[PDB]
């Protein structure tokens, strides 16, 4: 028998990446506002899209 | 063992790099990614700390 | 420092020796001077979190890894890894089936749960359905009443 | 049974060892055990009679 | 970790008594049966890439939705960390067949891993499954191999798959 | 467990002022909202079990959880299973109809998580029911209360998660 | 106390793990307590320690570090 | 099962088991044989009596195969059987354990929430059950066909 | 973690199924709404320190909570204010440019209420805070720009509350 | 609470497997050795104020802890003791006679570690009480009989210690 | 729960030794002081309502705690400090009585900590609503009275801080 | 962490008042026993290994726990229970020297019984043991400098029960 | 600027250059041209921006013209319109890099530490921007005042 537990929440691994992921999470990472041109490559995306 | 299919489909984390070659605004940002690893809050910009 | 949880419980018992031998100083000079700091970081890179994408995790130290790579971490004022690194191996606690926070304290007006919201003391175990837990009976004590 | 209010019959260990092992409520016997408190033989070797 | 020695030696140490005639018995019966022990693990060494291929094609061939759409081991990544799951169970069923005892596969393995498992959506009872299709398939080739006695063979996994096991009775 | 009312008099009594114009403003949003509220609620009341067992046969439904090793296997895990549904769908009602899920972080997600992590219950398949009854009950009651009610759908999803 | 040490530290464990490079050869001041460790950790990983100097001790003082 | 239950009403009188419990918990380890009998009867011919159970069901109750019952439909025909091959596996339990606490403590309890979640008449599911014993009582000599109509008995009777 | 498109991708393939029609239509919504998005994205950036400061002189200026006992008094408290309003908003324009609230549950909502309940802090007051940044970014970028962020901002008060 | 043959009916109904050959050799095995289980049972039921009383004149008679300041020194402390002493006994025939340690991990040895370090019971003393109950059964009824008693005894030691 | 005489009688018996003139001595001291400890628990008894009063009076009333955002605001906390304060002078009678503080640690000091800390409850003004109870009780019964009520007095402040 | 001089300025804080009489007295009081505390903090730290291995000597050794069975039994454990006597007795000094014992719950207190729960450590041998080095080290540095240094190893103990 | 941006991105996570930034990168390299007719328009006009804007300024906050200001006199004065002229400078390479860090990494990290050791009201220095903004994008078309105004809003927002 397993006599203790920690506690699970679920965790939701990235399964793959798309481009606002990718862009969001790097401007996440460096812990600032999306940059002018992050917002352009959002953008061409958008206009892509 | 974490399969390669696992780590390409994940969320990439930025790795900050201390060389003495770079720009300053380089070192300016890993040093705060460092301020922000160590004391899990961005404590200068924040606090002026 | 090293950007992950400790994940046996015999790390736990010489990190402490190394903390209790010699405070904050000791603790991080021992924590830097690893194989596993020069391994993973160098003499160049910050440390990072790595979370379950980055390398391969482990199950036995999972559920306070997630706890460790989260924001509300210093506030878990009780200390998670020790815990349940010590009462693996030990039977079952005194916690109700359900949750461990359902236990009430015992005092003349109840109400009063440690709720799971202001400070996180969760210590989670599997009960079965079929567990009798043990009570002190409050008497002389014979005629606790599995027995009488 | 239809005649008295109910009592608090059973604490947890919890409860129990809140309220019993705090310091004033102690005994002295409870976990480790206490050696005799005798007199020194010398001042009682010393004394005006057996 | 704890073998079948020092499984005895930590029963005996609690109550600090020596090895009785019984203790001297049982640590005859560990180290008789210990050169079986070491050919089923050399023999597992040998086809250790090849059992968690047959035992996962088995498994996927009991369970036929996790192949398909909605199922959980759906993609090449979902596919290939199923096939290194299988690897582990089948890496820590050995270790605990050379030590005899089953205190490897709790710290390592049982403590802990549905915690994961409920919290990834990895579902726990074709895992089971295939941890005993991996011990069907171990038992069948080490009894072709000339070698009797099965029931060390028999203790790891049915003691993994008792513990993974949802207790509904 | 307060409504929106007792929340903006437990704002303004903690600051001890008189109901301003912001005060009004906000219980003249609820008093809008209310016959809806009350509307979506009747219809909910309808439908209990449908939108219970519609979640289960959209989601839980031919999956290995209902199937042996699940922890919906047996006939009282799946009582228990439907139980709680019921739970989570009544709480997001009485949510729905404060205006507010105080009542949820109350009396549901308390020690919900420590139960749930406790007995072995997957909290990803409960959270992926609970998302497949929103669906079904904003399919229920229209769009705008079929947001309002998954507000508070998602407000359990959240605390469970 | 400060050593300014020079050093060459392969990892051996990049080919198994596929990480990312970190740079070697580093120049670096290490404190006098904890240069112990350091030493025998480069030591540990394999690599070679090309200067040794000491940079702010004025060696052969009891206190005042 | 008998040991369990034994144990467990001697668990909770503070007692040891009394030597009629012993001699109870002998006699089931003797005819442990004949339970292992009829549970290989029961095993090795569960396609002919799930089958011929199935048939004279929908010959005798035609309505929940109608368009409008609940196994309509050929997936829900194939889960119709299925539900009878898991109450035939729980019979075959209760036979080796020789009590009904793995049928009543697996799929007995909350068995009328469940199919009422489900929209489905237990009493069609009671005549499920019904012709699965009179397939296997069919099927076997007269004590064994009573003593696995027992626990067939039990499950007709916890439906209604 | 997943945008609108992300979140339509792993439905279809939860399902298996190829993308059908439905789901043309709502990544043809996504790709319509999205330039609105960008220009809201960058009208938000332009002006992050000044909504965080409108929002603190709507609410939190002048109350009991800035004065001595309030929980905004030290200078610590107020700067560590400001942070907790500027990730609202940081956290509200990444959900704005995403369209879809994962990253706020997965990010902020994740234990922020036992955070703020050990610590101490005011969770009504701060749902006020964030629903005057809501308002003065809503009067920023207009009205369906601005509604598009209070969707956001609304799930931030919900899982906060 | 399960015997060997209820934890082999769950083993292969987690797997969902039939009873393949290997359940029906243990079970054999259980089925061979049930009968010197019941004759052990029995014995055991004879004699239970015997093998307590013997147990308690081999170790906790004319010791310390029968003295004044010891756990064992007044009456009610005493007949706590026979008490404790009973149930280990006890419990360990159930599980000689079920084949399987489950019930005594699941009604000695849940709380019984934390009520004894509650109450200030040691626990090394009570671990040689138990020790010497186990030496008088195996004197009592057999090498075997004793062995399959002592397994479980020593398994209440382990949990205890 | 025990007085001095139930205290000297433990450690007599905990001993195991007869009573000897270290506890005649201690009894004597007892059996002198209990009479004005009889004739103080009367007078006590004469004026709970009161001294309870004057402490509120003293400490609690026209300072922020009874204003609005303070613990002591409403009328159902009003009546519930004026309940916990007519139990400290209640259960400091009855260790006033008995001559040992016993009962204070075992039914007052025993989850209160826990409890105030859980509830909000400021500690450093109940601990100065006690003090300002025990000044008005040893300015009710005199001197040494009130010397032998303030020492419990001072261990249910220090139990609470 | 505080001390009675940080506490009486967070008081008069929190009041947002200026230091007044009440607080002035409070600090003369600290003002004068803080010499006898430094006094008392160089006798107890010329002589913390004699104070453990003395209180050690009258509570836990000869007993049970020291011999096979017991949580004091091998030597990690023996080195693991002097490492928490000697933690015990450096933070009773540390909250003598403060005059406060915000440092003990704060450090000591935080997850102590849980952690001792979940390892096994018996709560009322290791309170005894403390309760020992309280009375050695109040045999130590005198009367009234070993009630203030038995007013916090209380607050250990109670807060450890 | 825009590749500087990217390239470090991409390298500090161990990997290439992702499409989607492949396309920012191309992008900015198709908008370069009416970039740097931006940057005429603000090169060749900087003597009135320049003189219009510090007319506005001293306007609009007399006080640091007054004696007891910093800008009082003859050369603090022509200081503070040097000092305009460098931040319009500045404003001219982030319109042709396209991105802030030009701006930023040469004359916004340390600017508080600067005039704060000069006795300088930061306030007023972006009420001199706030005033060079005015003027330049009254001096263009529309998206190419927007386009001007984006690191003009850069420069005010990095003040406060
Ligand atoms: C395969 C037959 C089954 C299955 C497997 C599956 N597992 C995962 C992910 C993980 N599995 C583990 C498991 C372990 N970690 C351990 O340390 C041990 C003991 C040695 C075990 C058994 C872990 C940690 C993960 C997380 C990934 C990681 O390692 O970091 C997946 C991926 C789930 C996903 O969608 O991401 C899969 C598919 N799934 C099945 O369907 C089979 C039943
Ligand atoms: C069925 C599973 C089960 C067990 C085992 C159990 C034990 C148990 N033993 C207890 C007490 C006790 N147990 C002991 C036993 C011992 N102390 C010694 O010194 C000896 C070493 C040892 C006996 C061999 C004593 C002396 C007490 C009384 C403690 C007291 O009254 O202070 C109590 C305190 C309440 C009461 O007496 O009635 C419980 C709940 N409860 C259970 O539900
Ligand atoms: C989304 C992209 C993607 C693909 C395609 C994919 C395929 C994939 N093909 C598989 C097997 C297989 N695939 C094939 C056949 C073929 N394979 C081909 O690509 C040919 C078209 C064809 C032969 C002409 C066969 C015969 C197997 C069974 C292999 C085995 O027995 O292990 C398996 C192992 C599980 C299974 O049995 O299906 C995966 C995961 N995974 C992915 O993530
Ligand atoms: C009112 C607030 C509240 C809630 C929500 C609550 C839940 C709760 N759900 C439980 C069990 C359960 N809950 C589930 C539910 C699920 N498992 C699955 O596989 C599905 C994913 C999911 C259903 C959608 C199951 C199967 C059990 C039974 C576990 C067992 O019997 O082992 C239990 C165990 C005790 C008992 O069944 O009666 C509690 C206390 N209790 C409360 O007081
Ligand atoms: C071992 C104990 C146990 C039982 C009994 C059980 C029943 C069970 N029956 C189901 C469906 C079903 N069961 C039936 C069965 C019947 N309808 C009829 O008209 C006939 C009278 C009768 C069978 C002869 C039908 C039609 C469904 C499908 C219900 C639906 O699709 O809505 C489902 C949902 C789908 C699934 O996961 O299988 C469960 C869990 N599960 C268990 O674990
Ligand atoms: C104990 C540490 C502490 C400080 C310092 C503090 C300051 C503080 N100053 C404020 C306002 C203010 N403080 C000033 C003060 C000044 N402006 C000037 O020009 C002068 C140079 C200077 C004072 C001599 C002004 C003008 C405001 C109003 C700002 C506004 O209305 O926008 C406010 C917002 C309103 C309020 O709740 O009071 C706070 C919280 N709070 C604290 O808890
Ligand atoms: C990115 C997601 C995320 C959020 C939101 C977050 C919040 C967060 N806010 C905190 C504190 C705080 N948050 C506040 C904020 C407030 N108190 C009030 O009175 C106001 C009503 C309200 C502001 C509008 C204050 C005053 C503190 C400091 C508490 C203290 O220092 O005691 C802390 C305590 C640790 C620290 O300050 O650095 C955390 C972790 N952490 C996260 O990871
Ligand atoms: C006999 C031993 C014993 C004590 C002492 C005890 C105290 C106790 N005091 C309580 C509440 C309370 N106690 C206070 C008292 C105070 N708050 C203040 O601001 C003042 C400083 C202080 C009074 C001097 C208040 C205001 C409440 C109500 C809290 C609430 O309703 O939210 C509660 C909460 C439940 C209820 O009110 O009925 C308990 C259990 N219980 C016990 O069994
Ligand atoms: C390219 C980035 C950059 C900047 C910004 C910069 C500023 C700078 N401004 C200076 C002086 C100054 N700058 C000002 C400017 C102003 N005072 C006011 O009242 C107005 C609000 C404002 C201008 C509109 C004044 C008055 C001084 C003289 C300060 C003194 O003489 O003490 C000086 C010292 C003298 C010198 O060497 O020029 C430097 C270095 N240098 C740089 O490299």
């Amino acid at each position: 028998t397993i006599k203790a537990s920690g506690g699970s929440s679920l965790a939701r691994p990235q399964l793959y990446q798309t481009v606002p992921l990718s862009n969001i999470s790097q401007a996440e990472q460096q812990d600032r506002y999306l940059e002018s041109g992050e917002l352009t490559a959002l953008k061409t995306f958008y206009d892509s899209g | 063992q974490l399969p390669q299919s696992y780590f390409n489909a994940a969320e990439k984390r930025q790795k900050f790099v201390m060389k003495p070659g770079l720009s300053a605004l380089e070192k300016n940002s890993v040093v705060k990614a460092a301020y922000r690893q160590i004391f899990e809050r961005d404590i200068t910009r924040a606090y002026s700390q | 420092i090293l950007g992950r949880g400790p994940s046996s419980r015999e790390e736990v018992q010489e990190y402490f020796a190394i903390v209790s031998s010699g405070g904050l100083a000791a603790l991080v000079d021992a924590l830097v001077d690893s194989q596993e700091y020069a391994d993973y970081f160098g003499e160049e890179t910050v440390p990072y979190l790595r979370g379950l994408g980055q390398e391969a995790q482990e199950c036995r130290n999972w559920g306070m890894q997630q706890d460790l790579f989260k924001y509300s971490a210093p506030f878990r004022k009780v200390p998670q890894f020790i815990t349940t690194f010590a009462s693996y191996n030990q039977p079952l606690p005194d916690q109700h089936v359900y949750g461990s926070g359902n236990d009430a304290l015992e005092i003349q007006f109840g109400a009063i749960f440690p709720k799971a919201t202001r400070s996180p003391s969760a210590s989670p175990a599997p009960f079965n359905k079929d567990t009798r837990r043990i009570l002190i009976h409050r008497g002389p004590g014979i005629n606790n009443q599995l027995g009488n | 049974g239809e005649d008295t209010v109910p009592y608090e019959r059973y604490l947890t260990p919890g409860g129990y060892s809140l309220r019993q092992t705090r310091p004033g409520a102690l005994r002295e016997d409870v976990g480790v055990k206490v050696k005799v408190e005798k007199t020194a033989r010398f001042i009682e070797l010393g004394t005006s009679s057996t | 970790m704890r073998d079948a020695v020092t499984s005895l030696i930590r029963n005996y140490d609690t109550t600090g008594r020596y090895f009785d005639r019984d203790a001297i018995e049982s640590l005859k019966d560990y180290f008789a049966s210990g050169n079986d022990r070491i050919t089923v693990a050399a023999m597992i060494n040998s086809q250790s890439a090849e059992i968690v291929k047959a035992a996962a094609n088995s498994l996927f061939e009991a369970v036929p939705e996790l192949l398909l759409a909605g199922g959980n081991a759906y993609t090449t990544r979902r596919f290939s960390a199923c096939l290194r799951d299988m690897d582990y169970y089948l890496r820590y069923g050995t270790y605990a067949l050379i030590a005899g005892d089953m205190d490897v596969l709790n710290e390592r393995v049982l403590q802990g891993l549905r915690e994961t498992y409920n919290s990834l959506g990895v579902p726990i009872a074709p895992t089971v499954r295939g941890i005993q299709f991996l011990k069907d398939a171990i038992k069948e080739m080490a009894a072709a191999a000339g070698i009797a006695n099965t029931a060390f063979i028999d203790e790891p996994f049915d003691h993994m798959t008792r513990e993974l096991s949802e207790v509904d009775l | 467990m307060q409504d929106a009312i007792t929340s903006v008099i437990n704002s303004a009594d903690v600051q001890g002022k008189y109901l301003d114009g912001s005060a009004m403003d906000k219980l003249k949003a609820y008093f809008t909202t209310g016959a809806l509220r009350v509307r979506a609620a009747s219809t909910i009341s309808a439908n209990a079990a449908a939108i219970v067992k519609e979640a289960v046969a959209k989601s839980l439904l031919y999956s290995d959880v209902t199937r042996p090793g699940g922890n919906m296997y047996t006939t009282r895990r799946y009582a228990a299973c439907i139980r709680d549904l019921d739970y989570y769908l009544r709480y997001a009602t009485y949510a729905m109809l404060a205006g507010d899920p105080s009542i949820l972080d109350e009396r549901v997600l308390n020690g919900l998580k420590e139960t749930y992590n406790s007995l072995g219950v997957p909290v990803g398949s409960t959270v992926q029911a609970i998302q497949a009854m929103k669906e079904v009950t904003a399919g229920l009651v229209g769009a705008d209360a079929g947001r309002e009610m998954g507000v508070y759908f998602d407000y359990i999803c959240s605390g469970l998660s | 106390r400060m050593f300014k040490i020079t050093a060459c530290v392969p990892s051996q464990s990049r080919i198994r793990t596929q990480r990312e490079l970190q740079n070697t050869y580093f120049t670096k001041l290490v404190p006098y307590d904890n240069w112990f460790r350091e030493q025998q950790r480069i030591m540990k990983m394999g690599g070679k320690i090309v200067k040794v100097q000491l940079a702010t001790g004025k060696p052969g003082t009891n206190t005042g570090l | 099962s008998i040991v369990t239950k034994s144990i467990v009403n001697a668990d909770a009188e503070a007692r040891y088991l009394s030597p009629g419990e012993l001699d109870r918990i002998k006699a089931f380890v003797t005819s442990g044989e004949s339970r292992l009998r009829i549970a290989e009867t029961l095993t090795g011919s569960r396609e002919r009596i799930i089958k011929s159970a199935g048939d004279a069901l929908f010959q005798k109750r035609p309505d929940v195969v109608s368009p409008g019952g609940n196994a309509y439909g050929e997936e829900m025909t194939a889960t119709c059987l299925r539900d009878m091959d898991y109450y035939l596996r729980l019979i075959t339990y209760g036979v080796v354990a020789g009590d009904v606490t793995p049928i009543e403590e697996i799929g007995l309890v909350g068995v009328r929430e469940m199919y009422k979640s489900l929209g489905t008449p237990v009493d069609a599911v009671a005549q499920a059950v019904r012709e699965m014993k009179a397939v296997a009582t069919g099927m076997m000599s007269g004590d064994d066909a009573a003593e696995a109509g027992a626990y067939f008995d039990y499950v007709i009777g916890a439906m209604e």
